[PDB]
DNA sequence: GCGACCTGCCCCTTTAAGAGCACCCCCCTCC
DNA sequence: GGAGGGGGGTGCTCTTAAAGGGGCAGGTCGC
């Protein structure tokens, strides 16, 4: 799986250990956020620490987090950091979802501005770095499916930036409802079979008298029948069976901001008001990151 | 501190009204007859008139937009209470009206008087408006449908 | 069990004149008169100066979770919650059994205000008058025990100790403990607007506690028997006493599915003192209004005619293990009436929707006239 | 503060005739009147017929730690243990302030008997009186709260929520809660013969406290006044006002340290009372036997003159806030009484070997003759 | 030749609003 | 003291019309 939670861990113990070195040097006790007290001190296993604890521990991790030489991480190796120790911690009996989570909501502005100024690295001899956190990290660290609402709407934003090549916030929030047209596929491979597909009319043009208009243009979405899990179309179902019926038909906006709690059983999943722009752009940037993502950007734009 | 009931006709041509109490009569004369006023509503494109001055502040209702009662069920707001007693019979699942002839039934007046028409009735009522013959049955139907419709304003 | 039929004391060798509820002053008031004092008294003991802790730098959860009930006060191990309530009410309903099932239920309600299902322990506080003859202790400590230990098997937890006190007035009670993932309980500080306020049990409980109370006092009943026939008293206090020993698991069980904000409890302080205390803290700028007041069938009446006394459609009126005031969004909460009557599980009862939210500045108010819905004592 | 001014009303606004210990009928013939009936009902509510569930096969401690007090209720994490206890103690000091304080250490000294030396949250149950004036209630209260609060500081842990009730005398109590793993707490089953008994604190507190409320009321101090006199008496109070405000935090981290077998708290029932229930959960089948008893300065001489009302000797006077009967071996308890009274970190305290355990049939006794040690307040 | 899609028109139901009576509340009253 | 009159404002039952969602029935384009 290529996913190592014992590199967050060691990461995290170093961090923590090299943290209660200066935090008695200081002497300025503070106390921690748990109901006995005691002195504020990061516990070098992940588990046994307080929401409130890790929290701030994850958001200095990411400025003061060194590799085994001593130098400062990359920005492209921090968010691989962070998903191992996030494995780690639901590994381990912890419910805690260190990116979505409200609570956590410090944590990812911190990894977001540590993300955002990332670019792809040219060696001196000429070839792009690659990546070096892929698709199957995410799918094997649960923060893509449908597990939760945030993760699910995370899946839809990662599948339209990967087949429709949305590559920014500002021209990301056009998507909507009315203008995702679900059309069941004319010709199926056999009578025995339906295919279905999903389609959106990216093209930007004056559109006047069927000109700029065509069936090949407009970006289209398929369909993975092989593990109907990672399938965008039954995601895509799943999502509209989940947000509200009012939402279905509005031009307005696509993303919904999930509901604070929901269980299995839960008929409805999402609200009525799309999440922010400042969201977006926070759950954007982590996954421009993604190396099969920069690959479709890099293929569309190359062409 | 209820008095005892007693019946008393406004004896006056055109009001034919029998009262539940003489205590009644001199307020039915007094609103209805002697009391002859004209109002026209604040809202600047209404145009309305009306005579009594309880009715105006029922109109205020009409051009604003305060609604006051939330239905017990669903949350829907409503600006009287009887058409939220009309709305609950929904939740409920009651049809009191009743057709005489099929057995059909419904929730109002309007949709009984919708059916009225397959059994057509309108050829045995004998009331109609002067403006554009409706033939009602009875007589003050024919008043609200001069204020539904056919309204008197400015 | 005093289920099967009403406690008589002759049937356990107790005089024809005896009567639980002669060991307390009850009062129109409820358990406290100056309910104002007792509001500051509370945020006195709750508040805590070190639990800011600057911030930790950052936005979590508050030790007192809400600052009013059900402190969350997160542990060590696992990261995982402790919450934990108390409650404390003096006999109110002649019957032992049913009154200790009240209290237990009362305990239990804080929890299910939280979201919180279960609960893992619970432990009982069982004082015995002074005034009580030996005799009668014996005979009815062991039913107020018996109701108190079969409230708690409904629950899904058990007592497992407690403390026993003399006390000049019976005071019964207990604590609620629950240890529970992070995910398994609602906090209640979200709301937004649009939302519409949820209740589960009709108000005017103390009313019909205190007519009831009113049969044997030649000078109060006749101020009274002119508005109410002494059959509607009865069966009002039936169903009070029915519906104030019950739980709340299923609306606690619901509260998870149907997506809710914020919910709280109405024992003590009413329907608007515990809607106000409630709306401080909502993190958002919220304010409720409460348009309808479902009340037991013929309560406002006696309310209205005794005068300054209960004031229910002033929503001051103190309730005995009350139901809950849920916020939920406006299809879910049409959704969540219709499966709390009829549910899978069965055993259901009705809901209403007692108000709206809207944007404000963290207050709760009631409506000049409340539309006042009178519940018919189903079966 | 500790040694601040005793509360004065005077010096806070209050009349002379004011006096915290009014709003309470104390008795000094118990805690509580009908103990061995009110003892029979706590284990009526401990008792629980179907925990046993066949046994489990398997000599696992119970549902209830001890079926006694401090219930350890396994957790459905990480095999983790919920502690809780509940006290609630009626005023009997003058000061405000320690009254709280004592409520604190009393509530807490139940975890401190089974080795647990940390809590997590702390309730509070703060019941106001009817038959006190608005001013006395707003200038008593927050100092109880604030004394509260305080102790829980010195308790490692904080007063988070609780309840506020009417009640015509004042009650003040609280639960605490631990949530501790299995190697944190002492389990109170175990014991040995050639053991010997050890105290941390003296007896005679309820004593003491009647007696300067005997002061102010000259027809009963008459026939006291011979045994002692009042200087005698203000000491004595004010050693037991200082005794039974003290934590036992450093008796339950030196109860690991020493291979404690088992050790209760002397709250309420008197020390013949709590042997007693002590002895009834040892798997061996041993006996306690107390040899000696280390009654308060001069609180020997007035039990005898005032009848049998208290009966300190015999073993039967009700405590508050009592020491640890802690049972160690012979050579480790000689050492834990000699580590106790000079402490590193210092505030000395005495401890006293008692008795010894010895084969028998399971029941704690007093010899016929107990010798009384006196214990005179430090400088 | 058969179907999908857009749109128009009618059917039946629900919401909105006026009419008037019975009622209560307050105030005043001269006998 | 007082029951009776005057003045005012209001809830409830009835009635009608207007708005609206659903469904039947055309014309146009695609296969
Ligand atoms: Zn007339
Ligand atoms: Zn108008
Ligand atoms: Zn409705
Ligand atoms: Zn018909
Ligand atoms: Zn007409």
């Amino acid at each position: 799986n290529s996913l190592k939670p014992e590199e967050g861990l060691e990461v995290w113990k170093n961090w923590a250990q090299t943290k209660n070195a200066e935090l008695e040097k200081d002497a300025q006790n503070r106390l921690a956020p748990i109901g006995r007290r005691q002195l504020l001190r990061f516990q070098e296993d992940l588990i046994s620490s307080a929401v409130a604890e890790l929290n701030y521990g994850l958001c200095l991790m990411t400025r003061e987090a060194r590799n085994g030489e001593g130098e400062p991480y990359d920005p492209d190796v921090l968010y691989y950091i962070f998903l191992c120790i996030q494995k780690y911690l639901f590994e381990n009996g912890r419910v805690d979802d260190i990116f979505s989570d409200l609570y956590y909501v410090r944590f990812t502005e911190w990894l977001h501005e540590v993300l955002k100024d990332v670019q792809p690295r040219v060696t001196p001899l000429g070839y792009v770095l690659p990546s070096h956190v892929t698709e199957e990290m995410l799918w094997e660290c649960k923060q893509l499916g449908a597990h939760s609402p945030s993760t699910l709407l995370t899946t839809l934003m990662f599948f339209n930036t990967k087949y429709f090549l949305l590559k920014t916030v500002d021209q990301h929030m056009k998507l909507a409802f009315s203008k995702v047209l679900r059309q069941t596929k004319k010709n199926p491979s056999n009578p025995k079979d339906k295919s279905t597909s999903i389609r959106y009319l990216k093209a930007l043009g004056i559109h006047q008298t069927g000109q700029k208009v065509t069936d090949d243009m407009y970006a289209e979405q398929t369909e993975n029948p092989e593990n109907p899990l990672r399938c965008p179309i039954k995601l895509y179902d799943f999502y509209l069976f989940k947000c509200p019926q009012s939402v279905k038909g509005r031009n307005d906006t696509f993303y919904l901001t999930p509901e604070p709690v929901v269980a299995p059983n839960s008929p409805i999943w999402y609200s009525v008001q799309p999440i922010s722009r400042e969201q977006m752009g926070q759950m954007l940037t982590r996954i421009l990151v993604i190396r099969e993502i920069q690959e479709a950007i890099a293929v569309a734009n190359a062409s | 501190k209820k008095p005892p009931i007693q019946y008393v006709r406004c004896e006056m041509e055109g009001c034919g009204t029998v009262l539940a109490h003489p205590r009644y009569l001199q307020h039915h004369i007094k609103y209805q007859h002697l009391l002859k006023k004209k109002y026209v509503c604040p809202h600047p494109s209404c145009g309305r008139l009306f005579r009594l001055q309880k009715q105006l502040l029922r109109h205020a209702k009409h051009h604003t937009d305060q609604r006051d009662y939330i239905c017990e069920y669903c949350a829907r707001a409503f600006k009287s209470s009887h058409n939220l007693a009309v709305h609950r019979m929904i939740h409920t699942g009651e049809k009191p009206l009743q057709c005489e002839i099929c057995g059909f039934t419904c929730r109002q007046k309007a949709s009984l008087n919708w059916h009225m028409k397959k059994h057509d009735a309108d050829s045995f009522y004998q009331f109609s408006c002067n403006i554009c013959g409706k033939k009602f049955e009875k007589k003050d139907s024919v008043v609200a449908h001069k204020a539904k419709s056919h309204p008197e304003v400015l | 069990m005093s289920t099967r039929e009403s406690f008589n004391p002759e049937s356990y060798e107790l005089d024809k004149s005896f009567r639980l509820t002669r060991f307390t002053e009850l009062k129109g008031t409820g358990c406290k008169v100056p309910q104002d004092v007792l509001q500051k008294l509370l945020e006195s003991l709750q508040e805590n100066h070190f639990q800011e802790d600057e911030q930790f730098l950052g936005a979590v959860m508050p030790r007192l979770g809400i600052g009013m009930d059900t402190c969350v006060i997160p542990l060590r191990h696992g990261g995982l919650s402790l919450v934990q309530t108390t409650d404390y009410i003096y006999p109110i309903v002649d019957d032992p059994y049913m009154m200790g099932r009240i209290a237990c239920a009362n305990v239990l309600s804080d929890l299910y205000a939280m979201g919180v299902t279960e609960c893992d322990n619970m432990l009982m506080l069982l004082g015995v008058s002074n005034k009580m003859t030996d005799r009668e202790r014996d005979k009815v400590m062991p039913l107020i025990i018996q109701g108190f230990k079969d409230a708690a098997e409904e629950a899904g937890t058990s007592v497992t100790g407690g403390q026993t006190v003399l006390n000049p007035w019976i005071v019964l009670g207990g604590v609620a403990t629950t240890v529970c993932q992070p995910n398994e309980f609602i906090m209640p500080d979200n709301a937004v607007p649009g939302d519409v306020l949820v209740l589960t049990k009709p108000l005017g409980t103390q009313v019909a506690v205190a007519v009831h109370q009113w049969l044997d006092i030649p000078e109060k009943w006749n101020k009274i028997k002119l508005v109410v026939t002494q059959e509607d008293v009865e069966l009002a206090y039936q169903e009070a006493m029915m519906n104030m020993a019950r739980l709340n698991r299923t609306a606690a069980g619901l509260m998870h599915t149907f997506n809710a904000h914020a919910a709280t409890d109405i024992t003590g302080f009413g329907i608007l003192g515990h809607a106000q205390n409630l709306a401080k803290q909502q993190r958002n700028e919220v304010s409720f209004v409460i348009h309808n007041l479902p009340v037991l069938a013929k309560m406002a009446a006696v309310s209205k005619a005794c005068g300054n006394m209960f004031g229910l459609m002033h929503g001051t009126c103190p309730e005995t293990s009350g139901g809950l005031l849920i916020c939920l969004p406006r299809e879910q909460a049409a959704r969540f009436c219709a499966e709390i009557k009829s549910p899978k599980y069965g055993e259901g009862h009705q809901a209403w929707i007692i108000g709206i939210v809207e944007k404000g500045n963290r207050t709760a108010r009631i409506i000049d006239k409340p539309r006042i819905i009178e519940v018919a004592p189903q079966v």
